[PDB]
DNA sequence: CCCTGTCTGGCGTCCTCTCACCTATGATCATGACGGT
DNA sequence: ACCGTCATGATCATATTATTACGCCAGACAGGG
């Protein structure tokens, strides 16, 4: 079955696989994040309530005052969205909290406060997020954009290869945390261990597991194994486990049994290590050489004297062996070393420590944290608690203490936040295990390490800085005040924290300005995933491997939608199915396949989970079961691609959709492309402009309905039933009653959003696209947007193309267009821009808008009114006035002289400069919308009263008119009522409304429903009442400006531009070109029957930049309009629908096995003839991206039409008449207009302002400035032998003041000559070396 | 990649094989947006240390110069000595290679027509002026530089030839990247050169020279071939001697170094001790 | 080597146009060093004719009637 | 000087200027005060710091900062760098006489002469049109030949026209790598907005046709004409300089 | 005393276009609204 | 309805701390066989 307007325009669809999991909301990325960020969240974490109970509670400097949490709560904002961007307020909402004070007693914290105090408290404004997912920061919605950073927990590098130029690879491990010092471990060449503390200096890291208070006979217990030497009557025997014999070449014969085992010269072979082991051998016999480097653990002491034997960790020599041999020591433990199994890292490292105990280690940290101060030991204590140890300075996040134990193999992945001796040693052991040779170091890339922030965590962290700088304060205040008599209002302040929130949504490097003049580019920006910005890096330093896809982006991340330029791979955009994990990482949808069988449950899968498992590609053949019909399946295991068995496999991807984003899945024939054009291409589908009469796409991908309807462009029907009235203002729903309240009566009421100012200045209109009486469906679009139709999403438009080359006019990548495109306005667009007159105060005196101007024609102020501000609605082209503002100036030095001068005149003689606000140098258009904001004080003018009424009117007639249809619904649901049980069918409508509330009825549920909905009557009333007032007081009231400006004139123009030679307009897969010559009708190309083609390309930008989608695209649309075409000549000779349902139902099986089978036998010949009326001007085609429609198909639809079967017409000439030789390429292509237009890149500068510092040229074309003569072309004017060229060109027409006023005088008398002089910036370079000590002169 | 991208692009390539294009393309990207910084700051550098150098003479008056031959790896002749001595002053006058004949005086611009008359005569390399031999203090004489390049002439008294030098090496640097024995090929006749050689028992000429370079010289008089012989190979064929398209002239094992002599005689082992100086390692698998 | 090249040179427009100011300025002002212009980039700053192009008979008409 | 508002945006080297004027004031002041050693030392040291962060600021420790965090430029900051008074002032200037925008083809060309339009043509020739226009006696002082061009009556066309004839203009592709980067052309007026571009002079400039971008840059004065017709003539561009290969190759 | 890791400074592409946005505060006279007579 | 008390906004000098995540490549410096 489908929807209502589903059946308006059927789109035919192509593709093969059946799906199974549709395309997900969008944009819950963004809608998510900060659903999670403000929401009244228990169990502590996460949102704001994780801020708010580790910073709180506040405890003072030992006075025994502790300022403690409650709850919080946002109130209403004071404007919603529509009129904070009139105005240009923020969009934010208050935040209070309720926070209490207690204080505490002398001689008993644990004991009862004499008093506490609860109470509501004020602290910073929060923006909110608008439904359509963008913040409103001051009258500009912007977006805070997703970023990509490193996952806290441990992390194992190799700084490989570069260091020391011998090859010797660094192992570095460094532990992230989420908020805290960071802590890298390292080597060096002397294999040596040294640790360090956020970049600074380098230690020995041993030094601070003496900081754990472990001795060095412990250290050495976990670091190392023990080797046991019994001293049993001959040469101090030895206990042997042969595995750490695996090919050391001994230094003697190893006999034992009286057999024996090992020659010496040879090494131990695994095979002997059996033998040893299986006749479980265990003391063997060493000589006096053996333990000449052997290295001892612990401590031995002589019972005798009471001093040292030897040292801990120390080789022992003869007479070491001498001492303790003597002392009564039987047992001797030391460590093995091995050059391969286990180096003596620990031991070296314990060599180069001068540290002793506990003590002078956590001096010598707190001695390389701050240097240079006398450290003692309750502040190195304090220090290294406050590091590590403690819960304010140092916390990993869940997400840390998730990677933490899963990349050091432990069990549970909870934790604390903060550290322990455990997860250091557990570091270290890891570091020398990689050393060792056993286990892998983790690469950087990998999207298993790589976390996305979003809007919500990054606010909670501001916030956090915000609430850090108040507990600073309020440790300040909170012990240096009198208790009790303060509440906690006058201690805690709302700047610090509005003052951060509102800098990080205002100037952040990810807060940026959203680029909106396209549904697409609305629903593709906030779905960016950058890279850049805090914690992150940098463009102009890194680097090669971050800008490259790594093979785990496959259905996280979008290969082929990111910038090219200098931010290739950083500004990386999220795919379609990709959501976010729990903890931060990306997941994404497969099918578990059971050891047969697809079951077809979905299952999301992050990027580690992934690499164990085995995945089959998207588009594998199975025969509807699920079984696998081929026996050598493409698959990849663990990043890396190959063919596997047929039931070795656990999942499938979903859809074949899933690698690519949203932005690049609107391209039909996307595998056709070379992978560059498709990134051109789907940049280029971004940056599109909204056309006049936005049509379709013949050939879509089916993609078109969820950018359409998931984004916030179109009016999406909320609760489905009968429309009551359609406006080009409202549109009016009256809801169904099987999906209706009981109370609240309800007929929906949609305020569309006409003719206003987008962003890029393009113009965001709404169009209803219902007719009156008509069904609607809950979920379902009621008015078109900018570039939609019918809810889909139409941003260019479709023409006849032609590739030919046509007398060099569309040479390098250039267009030619026909002239039956301009006349048929088609390409025709409109922008909104926004002029603007601010009115200040001068200490010259006020300004003024007047209507009277100095030195104007009457006939350039008849466009002005009484009271000078422009009329609506008045074509005003390049230079006319639309303030009319003049300087409120001049002000003779005051005094009884000049005070009696001024009554004589009267008044301001002509103390008033002209500085009218004027319309932008060559644009055009008409003035749509006018405001005046004032400041209360100050006398309003004729026309802001005039405004004021104007709007005081549309308010009220429009809530008049919201409750009068509101209440006719409402009583249309009364008459419905009082039908049943006790019917008055001719009586009820004669007595008055007044008395249908109070008319008598059976106490039943009707008599219960009559009394709901009379006080809902009653409350809808009185709520009418008060809100009125609440809307004149607020239109009524002055208005918020900057300190000193009287009133601002805003002025809304609407231009209506068109196409010329020198617009850029570019297909959807890359082919780009200015648009080079506007033909006429005649001089086109035209066929055999008669049409002139309308867009002639170039056949040559086809084979070298290997964009082969088009083409196909160009043929399945030529065979979409052939479809249109019959049905067109089906229709114009009035045939019955008999004839119309065979040839639509033809066209709509005609296939292979697809998803569509429509049928049109439950349409009921009514719906059939408007669909025909709706298929008329081409048929549409969805052809998704990777299951698209082959070429038998687009030729067999070719053949349904009567085309010809290759999709070549023989073409004739429109200037000769006579045929073109070999026919030619003819189709539709679906060509899109981009807003790099040439009438806003033009400029040219005779003479205009000059720079105040340097007097040269000013730069840019809103400032009327001049080109840049940079460096290279003074280079290349030095390569050839022009040197008066360049002498003009940067002494006279540049710099030189009193140069070019003689070459003015000399070019407007005819005397082309030049006086050179000196640059005037040489002297700035003179003045700025000689404000040095440097004394720099010109000799001679 | 060991499994290749079999489909091309009028079949459709599925979903792996465009996300392995993809990773070919996206390096493509970045060196490029990355490489145009260091070219431009090449281009820089590079008219930032010429900058000064003018031509300023009409000659330096001198008769040095450097040797332009065409240049060999060891495959085909690679550039021709038309494409390096086109246009260059020669230093002294190039000698006829039959005997002793002025064929070209010792100040003629080698334009098109000189150019033809010297590879009808096979010249076999030419002694050309070079700017770095030019004696003008500041700057380059007129007949150093040469042929003005886009002029037919030489250059002029004048043009800054620095400044569009620096220019010209800088200028393809976005289009340049960023990031057994002797098979003789062609037919012709033998030729040594710092070659110190002695004929073993065998008759293969063995070499006592590490340097030696082997030049295939063609029946006409130019270089056509060359090559880097080490220390002691063996060698199929001799000085001055014809041979046949194809066959094998050199050989040598570079894995063992030669040690071999130029007399015979007997071998003692001077100061050769096992224990110490030399050792026992008896072979495993043979027992030689 | 090119970069150590053209700031060794006898003209210290001409090694401070190019890479580092601080050096080349100092060095320059505790030798007391002379700037007799003679090349492009000097010209270039200061705003006079090139001495290779158009202007080498210029500076040729100079340097002879000194 | 101050931004649109009431404040005024000061610069970087007033706040250098004025703390080392506070500090040195300071200084007097406890030198007159006989304030003790351990801390006149304190103000000589903040005076020295002061001075050497005026001159080079950040060759000592961590620079000092005014709005918000970000450093602030001092004298040598004006001198070094991509963006000191060499390489963004003296070395490469803007430039008077000048304009910019989008290239199309216009294949009719011969190639010494290249398309440009009448609107960028009547701005980028005003002095050479109010010459003409005073020497015809049409008007008479300046203002009035500023009226007629502003207004852009029917007799100035022919002015431009007559301004125009034998006038070369550089184009110049924004990244020029080598000399024929910077072509002289002769104007033919275009009715429209981008500049015509014969198409083989395109392999020199490395310029498609995708949204390319080029500025025009006028020849004041006549040894500058003389240059453009005798240099940079684009009849005399036809071989690449970095070899003997042609240029001008048919594409 | 001649190698040597190690640390510190100094580079890192030209041209153009659009948009928004630059510390906090700690102390007090004087204006301004609220309540008693 | 006039007079006196609490509250709330102007002008004004006071002077600097608890982040890290480039990649060579010269150039100078303390360490040690
Ligand atoms: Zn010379």
């Amino acid at each position: 079955v489908y929807s209502y307007t589903e059946k308006k325009r059927i789109r035919k669809d192509f593709g093969k696989r059946p799906q199974v999991l549709d395309v997900p909301y969008l944009l819950s990325i963004q809608l998510d994040s900060f659903q999670k960020f403000i929401e009244q969240d228990p169990e502590g974490q996460y949102g704001l309530e994780a801020a708010f109970r580790s910073v709180f509670p506040i405890q003072s400097y030992s006075g025994n005052s502790e300022l403690q949490y409650v709850s919080y709560r946002l109130g209403e904002p004071v404007f919603d969205v529509q009129e904070c961007q009139i105005r240009g307020v923020t969009y934010s909402a208050p935040l209070r909290v309720k926070l209490r004070l207690v204080i505490y007693e002398r001689e008993a914290p644990e004991g009862t406060v004499k008093d506490i105090k609860e109470q509501e408290v004020y602290m910073g404004e929060i923006p909110l997020m608008t439904d359509n997912g963008t913040f409103v920061i001051n009258g500009t919605e912007r977006v805070i954009v997703s970023q990509l950073h490193r996952s806290p927990g441990v992390f194992f590098d190799s700084d490989k290869g570069k260091t020391h130029s011998s090859g010797k690879v660094l192992y570095n491990a460094r532990i992230i945390p989420y908020r805290g010092s960071w802590l890298d471990f390292e080597f060096d060449p002397k294999d040596n261990l040294f640790v360090r503390i956020d970049r600074r200096r380098k230690l020995p890291a041993t030094i601070i597991l003496r900081a754990l208070n472990y001795t060095t006979e412990q250290i050495l217990d976990l670091f190392f194994e023990k080797v046991i030497f019994e001293i049993r009557d001959n040469k101090l025997q030895m206990e042997l486990v042969p595995e750490r014999l695996r090919g050391e070449t001994a230094s003697f014969d190893i006999e034992a049994n009286g057999k024996v085992y090992v020659e010496k010269g040879r090494r131990i072979t695994a095979r002997h290590i059996r033998q040893l082991e299986k006749d479980d051998v265990k003391l063997i016999e060493v000589p006096v050489e053996y333990i000449a480097g052997k290295v001892v653990a612990k401590d031995y002491i002589d019972e005798s004297t009471g001093e040292l034997i030897c040292a801990a960790n120390m080789e022992l020599s003869l007479d070491l062996l001498a001492k303790l041999s003597q002392s009564g020591h039987k047992r001797i433990e030391t460590l093995f070393t091995n050059d391969l199994d286990h180096g003596p890292y620990i031991s070296e490292t314990l060599r180069v420590d001068p540290t002793n105990d506990r003590l002078s280690a956590l001096v010598e940290i707190y001695r390389m944290m701050r240097p240079g101060e006398p450290p003692t030991r309750e502040a190195a204590e304090s220090l290294f608690e406050n590091l590590f140890f403690s819960e304010d300075r140092y916390d990993l996040s869940a997400v840390g203490r998730m990677k933490f134990n899963r990349s050091l193999l432990r069990e549970e992945i909870e934790g604390s936040g903060i550290l322990s001796k455990d997860d250091i040693i557990d570091v270290m052991k890891k570091l020398i295990d990689i050393r060792n040779g056993k286990g892998e170091v983790d690469d950087i890339d990998h999207l298993g390490n790589r976390r996305i922030r979003s809007v919500g965590e990054m606010a909670e962290n501001q916030f956090r800085v915000g609430l850090v700088r108040v507990e600073r304060a309020v440790k300040e205040r909170l012990s240096l005040g009198d208790l009790d008599t303060l509440m906690p209002q006058d201690m805690i302040n709302a700047k610090p924290i509005s003052a951060a929130v509102k800098e990080f949504f205002g100037s952040s490097q990810l807060s940026q300005f959203m680029d909106q003049n396209n549904p697409l580019s609305e629903i593709t920006h906030k779905r960016r995933i950058s890279a850049l910005g805090p914690g992150g890096l940098t463009r102009e330093r890194a680097g090669f491997e971050v800008r490259d896809v790594h093979p785990t982006h496959y259905g996280r991340v979008c290969p082929i939608e990111t910038p090219e330029g200098p931010n290739i791979g950083l500004i990386n955009s999220l795919s379609v199915y990709a959501q976010t994990n729990e903890y931060g990482f990306l997941e994404t949808p497969y099918r578990k396949v059971t050891d047969g069988v697809v079951t077809d449950e979905i299952h999301y899968l992050s990027a580690i989970e992934e690499g164990n498992y085995v995945i089959a590609q998207a588009n594998s053949n199975l025969d509807e079961e699920g079984h696998f019909v081929e026996d050598l399946v493409t698959c990849r295991s663990k990043g890396e691609s190959s063919l596997f068995s047929r039931d070795q496999v656990d999942y499938m991807d979903v859809s074949t959709q899933q690698v690519v984003s949203v932005g690049a899945s609107l391209i039909p024939f996307l595998e056709h492309d070379d992978a560059n054009r498709a990134l051109m291409g789907a940049n280029m589908q971004r940056q599109a402009v909204p056309t006049l009469r936005a049509d379709k796409p013949l050939v879509g991908t089916g993609m078109e309905r969820a950018v359409a309807v998931d984004s916030g462009v179109t009016a999406v029907a909320k609760r489905g039933g009968v429309v009551q009235y359609v406006d080009a203002s409202r549109i009016v729903i009256k809801v169904n009653e099987d999906e209706m309240y009981p109370g609240e009566a309800g007929i929906d009421i949609y305020n569309l959003t006409k003719y206003t100012r987008s962003n890029q200045n393009t113009c965001i209109n709404q169009m209803p696209c219902v007719s009156l009486g008509e069904p609607v469906e809950r979920g379902d679009v009621l008015a078109d947007g900018p570039s939609t139709d019918l809810g889909e999403l139409a941003l260019g438009q479709n023409m006849r193309v032609a590739f030919m080359p046509w007398n060099g006019y569309n040479f390098e990548d250039s267009i030619l267009v026909s002239e039956r495109v301009v006349q048929e306005d088609r390409f025709t667009t409109i922008h909104i821009q926004e002029l603007a007159c601010v009115s200040r105060d001068t200490k010259l005196g006020p300004e003024e808008i007047t209507a009277d101007i100095p030195n104007v024609g009457e006939a350039a102020l008849s466009k002005l009114d009484e009271s000078g501000i422009v009329y609506i609605g008045a074509e005003v082209t390049g230079g006319d006035i639309l303030v009319g503002k003049v300087t409120p100036k001049g002000e003779t030095q005051l005094t009884p002289e000049e005070k009696l001068l001024r009554a004589i005149f009267g008044e301001k003689a002509s103390d008033v400069k002209d500085s009218s606000l004027r319309v932008p140098n060559g644009v055009s258009g008409t003035v749509i919308d006018v405001q005046v904001f004032t400041r209360d004080g100050v006398e309003k003018d004729k026309r802001a009263l005039e405004i004021e009424e104007m709007q005081l009117k549309q308010a009220k007639k429009d809530l008049s008119e919201e409750l009068q249809i509101l209440e006719a619904g409402l009583f249309s649901r009364i008459r419905a009522v009082l039908v049943a049980g006790g019917v008055e069918a001719e009586k009820l409508d004669k007595l008055p409304r007044d008395r249908w509330l109070e008319l008598g009825l059976t106490d039943e549920e009707k008599q219960n429903q009559l009394e709901q909905l009379a006080e809902q009557y009653d409350e809808l009333k009185h709520e009418f009442e008060k809100k009125l007032e609440a809307k004149r007081r607020k239109i009524t009231q002055g208005d918020d400006l900057a300190p000193g400006v009287l009133k601002i004139v805003k002025v809304y123009l609407a231009v209506k531009r068109r196409i010329q030679p020198g617009d850029k307009m570019a297909g959807r897969h890359g082919n780009k070109g200015v648009i080079s010559k506007i033909n006429p009708i005649e001089d086109m190309p035209y066929d055999e029957n008669g049409t002139p083609v309308d867009i002639v390309l170039n056949p040559l930008g086809v084979p070298s930049r290997m964009n082969i989608g088009q083409i196909l695209e160009t043929h399945l649309g030529m065979a979409a309009k052939g479809i249109g075409d019959k049905i067109n000549a089906m229709l114009k000779q009035q045939q019955e629908v008999a004839k119309l349902r065979e040839f639509i139902q033809r066209a709509y099986d005609l296939g292979a096995d697809v998803r569509q089978k429509v049928d049109l036998s439950t349409f009921s010949d009514e719906e059939v003839m408007r669909l025909a009326e709706n298929l008329r001007k081409g048929m549409p085609i969805a052809t998704p991206v990777f299951d698209g429609a082959k070429e038998a198909e687009i030729k067999e639809l070719l053949k349904l039409g009567d085309l010809p079967t290759s999709g070549q017409i023989r073409l004739y000439d429109g200037r000769t008449g006579e045929q073109f030789e070999r026919p030619v390429t003819v189709g539709y292509m679906y060509m899109l207009k981009l807003n790099h237009l040439v009438d806003d890149k033009m400029h040219a500068r005779s003479t205009g302002s000059y720079s105040l510092v340097t007097q040269q040229p000013l730069g840019g074309k809103a400032q009327f400035g001049g080109q840049r003569f940079g460096e290279m072309e003074v280079w290349a004017l030095e390569a050839y032998g022009a040197a008066y060229t360049l002498q003009e060109m940067l002494t006279v027409k540049s710099d030189d003041v009193n140069g070019r006023t003689k070459m003015y005088k000399n070019i407007v008398d005819g005397n082309h000559q030049m006086e050179p002089g000196m640059p005037e910036s040489f002297n700035v370079l003179l003045k700025e070396i000689r404000s040095l000590g440097i004394n720099i002169e010109l000799e001679d | 990649i060991e499994t290749p991208i079999t489909a091309n692009f009028r079949e459709g390539l599925n979903v792996l094989q465009y996300f392995i294009s993809t990773h070919g393309a996206r390096k493509g990207l970045a060196d490029t947006a990355l490489k145009t910084a260091n070219s431009g700051y090449l281009t820089r550098r590079l008219v930032d240390v010429a900058q000064d150098l003018v031509v300023t003479e009409d000659d330096c008056g001198t008769h040095e110069g450097i040797m332009m031959t065409p240049v060999i790896e060891g495959g085909d002749v690679k550039e021709p000595l038309r494409d390096r001595v086109l246009g260059r002053v020669t230093a002294e006058d190039v000698l006829k290679p039959g005997t002793a004949d002025i064929l070209v005086p010792r100040n003629t611009l080698l334009h098109e027509q000189w150019c033809d008359l010297l590879e009808e005569n096979s010249v076999d390399a030419v002694k050309v002026r070079s700017v770095v031999s030019c004696d003008t203090d500041f700057g380059v004489c007129a007949h150093c530089y040469g042929r003005d390049l886009a002029r037919g002439h030489i250059i002029n008294k004048g043009e800054a030839i620095g400044v569009i030098a620096a220019q010209s090496i800088g200028e393809p640097g976005t289009q340049l990247t960023m990031r057994s024995s002797i098979q003789v090929k062609n037919k012709g006749s033998i030729k040594l050169s710092n070659v110190k050689s002695v004929v073993n028992s065998s008759g293969k000429l063995v070499i006592t020279s590490r340097n030696t370079e082997l030049k295939l010289i063609d029946e006409f008089g130019r270089t056509k071939e060359s090559y880097k012989v080490p220390y002691g190979a063996v060698l199929a064929k001799g000085d001055g001697e014809q041979v046949a398209g194809g066959e094998t002239v050199a050989n040598w094992d570079p894995h063992t170094m030669p040690v071999i002599t130029e007399v015979s005689g007997f071998v003692r082992f001077t100061d050769m001790i096992d224990g110490q100086t030399i050792t026992r390692q008896t072979d495993e698998l043979t027992g030689l | 080597g090119i970069t150590k090249a053209s700031l060794a040179t006898e003209s210290f427009i001409s090694a401070a146009s190019f890479q580092e100011t601080t050096r080349v300025l100092t060095e320059a002002a505790v030798a007391g060093k002379r700037d007799e212009l003679r090349g492009l980039k000097e010209n270039v700053i200061v705003g006079r004719l090139i001495p290779a192009g158009t202007g080498y008979a210029y500076h040729q008409d100079r340097m002879r009637r000194r | 000087v101050p931004l649109d508002g009431g404040r005024f945006a000061t610069s970087d080297l007033n706040d250098l200027y004025r703390r080392v004027i506070n500090r040195n004031n300071r200084l007097k002041r406890l030198l007159d005060l006989a304030a003790p050693d351990i801390i006149v030392r304190n103000e000589k040291r903040m005076l020295q710091e002061a001075v050497d962060a005026l001159l080079d600021n950040g060759r000592r420790g961590r620079a000092i900062t005014g709005s918000n965090k970000r450093p602030l430029k001092s004298l040598a900051d004006m001198i070094k760098g991509k963006q000191g008074r060499f390489r963004q002032n003296l070395l490469g200037k803007r430039v008077d006489y000048s304009g910019r925008s989008v290239i199309t083809v216009g294949p009719y060309l011969r190639l010494h002469q290249c398309g440009l339009p009448k609107k960028m043509a009547l701005e980028l020739f005003k002095p050479f049109i109010y010459g003409k226009l005073e020497l015809r006696g049409l008007a008479t002082t300046i203002k009035a030949a500023k009226k007629m061009v502003e207004r852009e009556e029917a007799v100035v066309w022919d002015i431009l026209d007559e301004v125009i004839r034998e006038h070369p203009v550089l184009l110049n592709r924004a990244p020029t790598l080598h000399r024929l980067g910077i072509q002289a052309f002769e104007p033919v007026l275009i009715e429209g907005k981008a500049i015509q571009l014969h198409p083989l002079v395109c392999a020199a400039y490395n310029a498609d046709f995708d949204g390319d971008q080029m500025a025009v840059h006028v020849p004041l004065t006549l040894e500058a004409q003389l240059e453009a017709r005798a240099l940079m003539m684009s009849t005399n561009n036809i071989l690449s300089p970095a070899n003997g290969e042609p240029i001008i190759v048919p594409s």
